[PDB]
């Protein structure tokens, strides 16, 4: 579910762009309206004079044939998918393996389109719709799975009765359509997912190491993105953000205690700009924001609106969280009790809807369906989503206990991963300030460059920096 | 820790932690005792036999089930009901979580209070609630409005809930289904003269109950050909070898739920007290009541419903206003996927009736 | 800069900015606080319902009324009104921008004195002023001479007016149209066997008296084809699905605004009251107040009127005077169309009630 005006990842537009005509006839590829995981944002490619002379007649939207290809000085989406497969000759690839690599996501998109409307009254559930026919038999040679067993496994929730005493059995109890509508998205952020996490460990394989024993890495990852309107994507950014804010000024007052005392030039204290009031109203268990949402996802009938006001129920106290009506800047005052909030962070007060909030974040692969795209009947498809060639994990399907599984709370748990292994080693923080905003020489903007001092974190290391040596 | 869902079969325990999948035991509450002299001095053998192995046992024993028309008989053999579940079945000690029971509708007080009090003092757990077996249908079909049927061996129940309230004015209580219609086909297989009378032997029948009736979607038209030699005919073989021919009497059963005249009593069939509790309801609420009508329970498995109910009620409700009828697979375990949703969220993990509360309160704290 | 006209309204509050197309919000005013028992633990619960969503969620609430025979009845539900109305309906803040209210024309001290000063030391608004509905409504038709008509569920009014100047001994305020035609038709359904009675419920008796209801020409002569085996019937359909076919009554209840004798107080029909209003004036003018009848409020939609209306004025009036009504379409809008013209001018920039001068005055500068 992509943003106004936003795309998604660029693989699903480099494909769009770049592939040929023997390169379609075999991934059967239409233009980006047609796919819903590409007509929701923007449909427009990025491209330069000589390559918007070479797009395709029947690779045009008609939002490409109104506004035409996208300017910028760099990105091609028509030509570096060119060089994007001159660089996989060169990373480590064969042409079979990267045929293979061109399948898998010629299936993603033809898995959006598939809708499912309301049954007949038969003993409750849903269907899929009578324009979703031809659309699911073209998905199905892409991903590997039987036509007439995939009906059911996007329909039904299978469980046994299997546990004790009598006759046990498989019962089928069907889903509904709202289930059936974020259990149909659950599928696509799973064998991408897993896709991204086999092209690492390809290229991972082709310079492979020696041993192990100490190591210097370079972090990299998106900075405090915030713009006119906030989303989902930019609720986990700014919360991620605070967290290495919080791990960054922990490295700074350090640096200071162990050279003052170093250095002999006498003991000092400082009152530390602790934002621990800031996490916990984040993510603290039971009272957190980030904890009522994951817990909003297990109710009967799932809401925006009830979700909002229990953010101000359970956060009628703190500091840096404020209705957004009362909002310092005037734009976000068209909002209304319900439907927005205002979260002071390290950068600043940055306020966000939640209009679809709750929407983007209510994943769920049940039972029928993770145990299906697991049992694919394509080979190069069940080796990426494992057992693994090392640490084999062997997860079995006869188990009860979880159904639906933890979602809104993947996003932290993931990030904790990587923070307490920050935590065991050394840091040095290289801050880039862009100059200004065409990307051109000799310029500068000193209405470009003041807002990055003081949304990169760089404000709080001055203001924690009082010792006059 | 994870709160443990017990629930208080009318039939028919299920036992179960909170979510996400299944009951871990379920057996049809029976206990029995050996009434005939021991000629083997080995001997090895249980005061009381709970189920399983109380139905395993049958041909020697005296079942006893210990509700009965929706009430518990003593609380005797229920601890020893309660001792078995708890510990020979689902292994967990009650003193490591808060434990969720279930109740009816509506049912005589102040045994839900005697109920509360004594299970306190025999199993001394942390903390514990009771909810009602209806409401809970709600959450098992995930639905915000609608009318929640609680039909099990032998208590049904109508109450009509609106988003989230539940109406007192309108709760109805039928003394019906199923344990009756147990009785009905002991009753009414004696007429195809395969005599059935010692307490062992009933449970056979209940088990014919479950996999063989069927309701006809058009009484009238059904008995006419049975009349005939068109086979309605199903061979059923029986537990000592023997060979059982029915025809007619296969959809009578079932049958009895739509017009209780077939027993005499006084009352109207599901029909007539899904559309008697609607009409207790305030006016404009009515409009939704009309498509939420959500079945439920196990005595409603027989596969001949909901279509004939639809087709009944379209016939007695006001013209062109439309019906869905929604009743799901699952629905003997409906009531127990229900309360797995409860006590797994919050804001209630905070709602149970705690120790200390409940030692200082006493029995009142029930409402 | 750009002002907000809000008019308190009988109704049906009205809310939108200064000027030029209609209002942005209308809704029933009502507040609603749940009567029944929770039982699905979500649940989100607000202390009250306005309306829309008041109107969405009939049947399980008690409706009250804000306003009742022209006085607020307490702030406590009033105040809960105004920050629904600015916030969730308009979206801006009640500090950006000089508001403009209404009241009643005729309405008890001291109601606008703690109405001006709650409202300030609530919202803290920039500036504010308060005029009376029917005032505006000369404006809304341009008028220069005339009498002015503000009719809304429960309290009508009858001023005349003449250039530039009002009369503040010819002005009339009844206590009689709308709520009580919506009591007299709940009080004349009743009598063909359809009953209502309860608080939600109430508001269906207001939509069917906006859409089938309609006042004769001439009472007696509409009664004597009444009698008739032809049919009058309108048949209407209800929220639950019940059909309703009145003919007699439909044309009786807003008949029933001609001789209040059909309830029995001693007051005179409309008809009267504007007569003995106009024949309260000074001489000379009388004869431009003829001509310059216009009706407004949104109790005046019944398509019955204004030639009613009109033929019995003519009937009473002097004879060879030319006598017409003006109705157009808007009547409903009228006095919000009447505070949108006014709000934008200017000298009347300079006639609004300052901050300052509020915080020295207090709120004894009525006059
Ligand atoms: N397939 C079936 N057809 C008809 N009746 C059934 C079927 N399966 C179970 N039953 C009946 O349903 C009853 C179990 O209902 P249940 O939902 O356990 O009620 P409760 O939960 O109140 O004990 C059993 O007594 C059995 O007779
Ligand atoms: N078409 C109609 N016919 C008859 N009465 C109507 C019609 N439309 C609205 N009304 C009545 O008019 C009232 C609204 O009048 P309104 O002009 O809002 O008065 P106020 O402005 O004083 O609140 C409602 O209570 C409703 O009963
Ligand atoms: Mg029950
Ligand atoms: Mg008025």
């Amino acid at each position: 579910v992509q943003g106004k005006e936003e795309r998604n990842y660029h693989i699903f537009y480099r494909l769009c762009a770049g592939a040929s005509e023997d390169i379609r006839e075999r991934l059967h590829l239409s233009s980006p309206d047609n796919f819903r995981y590409l007509n929701r944002g923007c449909t427009r490619y990025f491209a330069n004079k000589e390559t918007d002379k070479q797009i395709l007649q029947n690779r045009k939207s008609p939002e490409y044939l109104k506004a035409g290809s996208l300017k910028d000085p760099l990105l091609d989406d028509h030509g570096d998918f060119i060089r994007m497969c001159t660089a996989m000759k060169k990373i480590g690839l064969d042409d079979e393996e990267k045929l293979d690599l061109f399948r898998v996501v010629a299936g993603v998109l033809h898995l959006g389109n598939i809708d499912f409307e309301e049954a007949g009254s038969t003993s409750g559930g849903c269907n899929l719709k009578n324009k979703s026919t031809q659309a699911l038999e073209y998905c199905a040679e892409l991903l590997g799975l039987d036509q007439d067993d995939l009906r059911v496994s996007l329909t039904t929730r299978v469980m046994l009765t299997t546990a004790g005493g009598a006759k046990g059995t498989v019962i089928k109890v069907p889903l509904k359509v709202e289930q059936a509508n974020n259990a149909r998205d659950a599928l696509a952020k799973t064998v991408y997912s897993h896709l991204f996490d086999h092209v690492v460990n390809r290229v991972n394989q082709c310079f492979p190491f020696e041993t192990s024993s100490y190591f210097i890495g370079v972090l990299d990852i998106a900075g405090f993105e915030y713009f006119e309107h906030n989303s989902f994507e930019q609720f986990c950014i700014n919360y991620c953000n605070e967290k290495l804010q919080q791990f960054f000024n922990e490295r700074i007052l350090k640096e200071e205690q162990e050279l003052y005392q170093k250095e002999g030039l006498g003991v000092n204290e400082v009152h530390y700009v602790d934002n621990q009031d800031c996490i916990d109203l984040i993510e603290a268990r039971l009272v957190g924001i980030l904890d009522i949402l994951d817990e909003e996802n297990r109710l009967p009938q799932p809401s925006d609106q009830h979700f909002t006001s229990a953010v101000h129920q359970k956060h009628k106290d703190h500091f840096r969280l404020s209705i957004p009506r009362k909002s310092k800047l005037a734009i976000h005052r068209n909002i209304r009790d319900d439907e927005g909030f205002i979260i002071r962070h390290f950068a600043g007060a940055v306020c966000y809807e939640t209009t679809q909030f709750v929407e983007k974040n209510n994943d769920a692969l049940h039972m029928s369906l993770e145990s299906l795209i697991c049992e694919s009947r394509d080979k190069f498809i069940r080796e990426l989503f494992e057992s693994s060639t090392n640490n084999n994990k062997d997860t079995k399907q006869k188990a009860g206990k979880l159904s639906f599984i933890s979602v809104g709370n993947k996003f932290k748990t993931q990030l904790n991963l990587l923070l307490d292994k920050l935590r065991s080693t050394g840091a040095s923080f290289i801050r880039c300030i862009k100059p200004n905003l065409k990307m051109t020489s000799h310029h500068f903007e000193g209405a470009q460059i003041l807002s990055q001092l003081q949304c990169s974190g760089m404000v709080s290391v001055l203001d924690l920096m009082q010792g006059g040596f | 820790t994870t709160a443990l869902v017990c629930d208080n079969g009318s039939g028919l325990v299920k036992a179960g932690f909170a979510g996400d999948d299944a009951p871990r035991a379920v057996f049809p509450s029976i206990v029995g005792r050996p009434r005939h002299q021991g000629v083997m001095v080995g001997m090895g053998q249980k005061d009381s036999y709970v189920g399983d192995e109380a139905q395993s046992k049958r041909g020697i024993l005296t079942l006893k089930y210990p509700i009965e028309h929706g009430i518990i008989t003593n609380w005797d053999d229920m601890e020893k009901i309660w001792h078995h579940t708890f510990y020979n079945e689902l292994r967990v000690a009650p003193e490591e979580h808060p434990t969720l029971l279930t109740e009816a509708p509506l049912n005589p007080k102040a045994n839900r209070e005697k109920m509360t009090q004594i299970m306190f003092e025999t199993f001394n757990v942390p903390a514990m609630y009771v909810a009602i077996q209806a409401v809970l249908s709600l959450y098992a079909s995930g639905r915000t409005t609608g009318i929640v049927l609680d039909s099990g061996d032998g208590v049904t129940h109508n109450v009509p809930i609106y988003e989230g309230y539940a109406l007192p004015h309108a709760i109805m209580r039928l003394d019906l289904a199923g344990r009756d219609l147990t009785d009905y086909l002991m009753k009414i297989l004696t007429e195809r003269g395969y005599s059935f009378v010692t307490t062992a032997e009933r449970e056979i029948v209940r088990d014919i109950k479950e996999k063989l009736c069927y309701v006809a979607l058009d009484f009238e038209n059904e008995m006419a050909t049975a009349a005939s030699s068109s086979s309605l005919e199903k061979s059923y073989e029986l537990p000592d070898g023997q060979v059982i021919t029915i025809g007619n009497e296969r959809f009578r059963c079932p049958e009895t739920l739509f017009q209780p005249s077939f027993i005499g009593m006084e009352s109207a069939g599901i029909h007539e007290t899904t559309y008697n509790s609607i009409m207790k309801c305030d006016i404009d609420i009515r409009k939704d009541l009309y498509a939420n009508n959500v079945m439920s329970g196990g005595t409603t498995m027989y596969p001949g419903i909901a279509d004939r109910m639809q087709k009944e009620i379209t016939a007695l409700a006001p013209s062109t206003m439309k019906i869905k009828i929604i009743a799901p697979p699952e629905r003997k375990y409906s009531v127990w996927i229900g309360g797995s949703i409860l006590a797994s969220l919050s804001t209630f993990q905070q709602m149970w009736i705690t120790k200390q509360e409940y030692d200082e309160a006493g029995p009142s704290i029930v409402h």
